[PDB]
């Protein structure tokens, strides 16, 4: 539970903004992203009851450097103010699949899953949707670079899992970020907190970063994948490019 | 740059003793991509409602097509102008007894794919160069009247003339003369008595060959002083791209493809949006054709300059100092 | 000086007496 | 007719252009037959207040407006950005049905940039809204002679609304100074206001059940589409096509690019639709239209002959003698193997003259 | 309105630029041919024999 | 500015043309004066035959 | 300086007038000391 220390990203958080395939098109765009070299809040579980997610402001876009090797992280929850009455988001990567539920969740003094502790809703007075998703069952290898963009009646979640090789602040590498699921939900969300599977204090340091509008210059390769990107607001040279 | 006063008197004089031949290049844009644009296709696509509305401004289409065709024929006339001073096509004799000089990079090579000579091919390759994508909005590209084959053939003809007959073929029939003697005439034109030639022939030959090798390097090297032609092509392609890209623009309407509005809307209330699109794309075409005229006038000036250079430098020794090179010519 | 060699840039503000926002050298053509 | 003259001098002149006429039209959708629930909300029993209006999402179904034509006398039915006659031929994007009830008097309060208490504090529209509104009397259907004061509508607020904003938190409003402290002091009126929905009043106070249809456009192959029938697939022919709404023309051919399971379209260097995935068979195609250049024609001059030489510019085909060059398909001119001085230029070293027992001949010019 | 105006200004500037370009080319010539040695092109480096 | 965003290319278009004009001007002066390369100084001996 | 008040900036020349004047001084000195040779390579002192 040691304090979270500033650490900076490195060319992380590049996701296909849309589905439109292109080929070798050095193409500019504008959207919300994680600016390069930005101080991401290292939640240190490598510090040698760190369920340390005091209910964190879900700003408009949150990088989630999921750092886990054995699914010690269970899932997440997303809400507005957590007042025991509002309709919230339940995000558990259950061992049957990713189970998502937007529901008349009754925030207790500890609304989370585990499924033993279920003080999330005592009653589903308005359980507007249940999502038994596709089958997805859940050093830190599977750096599940999850990004949470929610706008326009759409809760959108771009993602990509692939075993990375590092156990500290993100590696000096670069890779794309596929889109995974957009859900036409459209409810109010202001702040969130993760659901680390409770054994707990544990040791799996997982980073959390914030997003905001920027403009990038992607580079689609001939295969059709994002091979490189450039910030337009970092350094004069970057604006030149 | 450097500074040096000149020791000057009332009775001091410098006089040269030894000399150096040299060689230096010079580039000159002489044309550009003759193009054309079918107005109604661009502004309207394949609508008819758009055609009806364009019948308001009726003269603009024919106007612009006239302008662009004028540019096209102007380009063809330039290219025709520079490379046409010989009514013949001379053939260099297979004998290579050129007083010791070695023109083997400049004279054409039959064994090449084309008839481009060495330096010609080197250059042609250095300037390395999307087409059909552009062509998919009527923005076709008429091809030049003279393919590069005929161009290279003209150039070889000119070389044959200027090394066989020296210069007289520029003033009637070609009259051959041994090359050393022609070089001697050249010298006797710039104030050096010709005996210096027939006394330094070997040295001069070696200097010339080494010089030609110098250019062979300075081009085959990475040092590319071809900025001119490259930037001409660049501005052309860039204007094209600006035009094409200005189709995603909305000009304050609701959409940017006619079929969209025509589908999701009824004529008496969508015609306004169609009007806005029309106005915008029309303005775009207008500024484009204006830029095109201006740049074409520029190239025309450059081509006339090139023509004067071809007639006055090649076909005969010049005397306008520092006009056909650097120093005595 | 060209990306091919270096990545160090020298920005140049157009026309201001030098009070905008190291080694700030004043020219007739800007700070 | 182009040069506006009878006599024509020997030269090359450019008439109108040419393109291949498209042959067919193919429509491809996803295999879906679900029904869009609309009656259940229009032909509904109870509606919410204009400060508590319902916001429902609808998706994965098919709609119809003919049913919305024969149904009843909808007092107001006027659409924005879209013609009410075209819906079943377009392809929507996430429609949302929102309803409420007021008196037929204030029906004007529903417009883009509209004014009105309902418009400023209770139900705000966008300047750029797309869709329309349906309302009809409820004084003859949901009637209370004393005033159906169950239906309410906010009358006070501090700030205005964003378009399509519902806010419920209602303490005793404060009309400026004399602080209300939520204790109902001076200048304390309540935002909650009731209507006068009475059969004992005129047509003006007649409650009118209102509903609005907001929906986006051109953001994804949305599953909100129309009743268009899917069709067969033809290839290698200039045909029309619609793909989930994307309507274009060209040459449908197989692709070679590796899409990704989510990737819907393809594009090019300059933002043109150049590859589509089939919403029926999940097959990946590309597109190349046939707007094939302009036409020009040769002539030796209308003082010597009449025959001509049409020249199309871009044909690796027949596309109705004949002699293909680099500059395109030349028609109506014999080809020879001699060489002469250029007379009427064509391009790529092709010139045309008149002497051959006369005809038009072409040849690679001499020098 | 303002956009049209600015456009017109740009076009006028381009044309004047082309004019000045022509004049400057002429000037560079007259310099290289008149100054750096005499020229016999009658009535081009002034008036009369140069 | 939001409304101007519709015509988005005009700004860059113009600025490009004008910068082209400017660099052309500087090249003009270059060509008209950069013929010498050794800055000679007049000798102190003002002796020129008269 | 009146123009400067709508973004209608005026960039400065590359060559200040002093450099131009020095260039002209050069040309004069060459002309009166060699006359044409300095236009064709070296500069050769030679009586006027």
């Amino acid at each position: 539970q040691l304090p979270p220390a500033y650490t900076n990203s490195f060319t992380r958080g590049v996701y296909y903004p849309d589905k439109v395939f292109r080929s070798s098109v050095l193409h500019s765009t504008q959207d919300l992203f994680l600016p390069f070299f930005s101080n991401v809040t290292w939640f240190h579980a490598i510090h040698v009851k760190r369920f340390d997610n005091p209910v964190l402001p879900f700003n408009d876009g949150v990088y989630f450097a999921s750092t886990e090797k054995s699914n010690i992280i269970r899932g997440w929850i997303f809400g507005t103010t957590l007042d025991s009455k509002t309709q919230s988001l339940l995000i558990v990567n259950n061992a049957t699949n990713v189970v998502i539920k937007v529901c008349e969740f009754q925030f207790c003094n500890d609304p989370f899953l585990g499924e033993s502790e279920f003080r999330v809703y005592s009653s589903a007075n308005n359980c507007t949707f249940e999502y038994v998703s596709q089958p997805f069952l859940m050093n830190f290898k599977n750096l599940r670079e999850f990004v949470f963009k929610n706008i326009d009646g759409y809760f959108k979640i771009y993602s990509k899992h692939t075993p990375i090789n590092l156990v500290r602040d993100l590696p000096q590498g670069f890779s794309a970020l596929e889109p995974l699921v957009d859900l036409p939900i459209g409810i109010n969300i202001t702040r969130f907190q993760t659901l680390l599977a409770l054994h707990t204090a544990g040791a799996a340091a997982y980073y959390v970063g914030y997003l905001q509008p920027r403009t990038f210059l992607l580079k689609y390769n001939e295969n059709g994948t994002i091979t490189d990107a450039v910030d337009c607001a970092l350094d004069p040279l970057s604006e030149t490019k | 740059g450097a500074e040096n006063s000149v020791a000057y008197s009332n009775n001091s004089i410098a006089i040269p003793t030894n000399f150096t031949i040299s060689v230096t290049t010079e580039i000159l844009p002489v044309s550009m991509t003759k193009t054309s644009v079918d107005c109604t296709m661009y502004i309207c696509g394949d609508s008819t409602e758009c055609s009806n509305l364009l019948l308001q401004y009726g003269s603009f289409c024919t106007q612009l097509n006239r302008a662009l065709t004028g540019i096209a024929v102007e380009q063809d006339k330039n290219t025709q102008e520079v490379f046409a001073q010989v009514k013949q096509i001379y053939k260099t004799p297979p004998i290579k007894d050129f007083g010791g000089f070695n023109f083997s990079q400049i004279l054409p090579d039959p064994s090449k794919p084309s008839k481009r000579s060495f330096i010609e091919d080197l250059l042609f390759n250095k300037v390395t160069l999307l087409i059909c994508a552009q062509k998919f909005n009527g923005l076709t590209v008429l091809p030049p009247l003279l393919t590069d084959e005929m161009i290279a053939q003209y150039t070889s003809a000119l070389l044959a003339g200027t090394i066989t007959s020296g210069w007289t073929f520029g003033a009637g029939a070609a009259l051959q003369i041994p090359f050393a003697m022609q070089m001697a005439y050249r010298f006797n034109g710039i104030g050096v008595t010709q005996n210096v030639l027939y006394e330094n022939q070997k040295l001069i030959a070696n200097q010339f060959n080494s010089a030609i090798g110098k250019i062979q390097d300075s081009l085959s090297s990475t040092a590319s002083a071809l900025g001119k032609l490259q930037d001409v092509v660049n501005q052309n392609a860039q204007a094209l791209n600006t035009l094409v890209k200005q189709l995603s623009s909305n000009f304050g309407a609701i959409s940017s493809v006619l079929n969209d509005i025509l589908s999701r809307l009824d004529p008496p209330e969508a015609e306004v949006q169609i009007d806005r699109l029309i106005t915008g794309r029309l303005q775009s075409l207008q500024t484009y054709v204006t830029q095109q005229l201006i740049r074409a006038a520029e190239i025309r000036a450059s081509a006339n300059l090139a023509a004067t250079k071809m007639s006055e430098c090649v076909l005969g020794q010049s005397k306008r100092v520092d006009f056909c090179g650097k120093g005595y010519h | 000086p060209g990306t091919n060699t270096s990545n160090q840039v020298a920005v140049l503000y157009q026309d201001v007496n030098c009070t905008e926002v190291s080694n700030v050298f004043q020219t007739r053509a800007g700070c | 007719c182009t040069l506006k003259s009878f006599t024509v001098e020997k030269g090359i002149y450019q008439t109108s252009n040419f393109r291949v006429q498209p042959t067919e039209s193919i429509v491809r959708f996803p295999n879906i037959t679900n029904l869009c629930p609309f009656g259940e909300v229009f032909n509904a029993t109870r509606f919410a207040s204009v400060y508590a209006w319902n916001r429902k999402r609808i998706s994965n179904c098919v709609a119809d407006y003919s049913v919305l034509y024969n149904s009843a006398s909808f007092s107001t039915f006027k659409c924005y950005g879209v013609s009410p006659t075209k819906l079943n031929d377009l392809c929507f994007t996430n429609v949302y049905a929102d309803s409420f009830v007021i008196r037929g008097d204030e029906v004007r309060q529903i417009a883009p940039g509209q004014t009105g208490k309902i418009a400023d504090y209770n139900y705000k529209l966008p300047d750029d809204f797309t869709g329309c509104v349906i309302a009809w009397n409820s004084n003859n259907l949901d009637s209370k002679v004393g005033g159906n004061y169950n239906y309410l509508y906010r009358l006070f607020r501090k700030s205005n609304l964003k378009p399509f904003e519902r806010d419920i938190s209602t303490e005793i409003y404060q009309a400026g100074s004399t602080p209300c402290n939520g204790v109902e002091g001076f200048n304390c009126y309540f935002p909650l206001q009731s209507y006068g929905f009475q059969p004992t009043n005129g047509v003006g106070y007649q409650p009118y059940r209102v509903v609005v249809l907001s929906f986006e456009l051109l953001h994804a192959p949305a599953t909100v589409c129309g009743p268009k029938k899917s069709t067969n697939l033809v290839k290698n022919k200039c045909v029309n096509f619609n793909f989930n709404g994307l309507t274009g023309t060209g040459v449908l051919t197989e692709s070679n690019k590796k899409f990704l399971p989510f990737q819907q379209f393809g594009r090019d260097i300059a933002d043109t639709t150049d590859a589509v995935r089939d919403p029926q068979t999940l097959e990946i195609l590309d597109i190349t239209p046939c707007s094939f250049g302009g036409v020009s024609v040769i002539t030796p001059g209308t003082n010597t002959s009449n025959q001509v030489a049409v020249l199309y510019q871009d044909v690796n085909c027949t596309e109705v003698n004949v002699f293909q060059t680099r500059a395109g398909c030349l028609i109506g001119a014999e080809h020879v193997n001699n060489s002469y001085e250029c007379d009427i230029p064509i391009g790529a070293g092709i010139c045309a003259s008149y002497q051959t027992s006369q005809s038009i001949i072409a040849y690679t010019m001499s020098l």
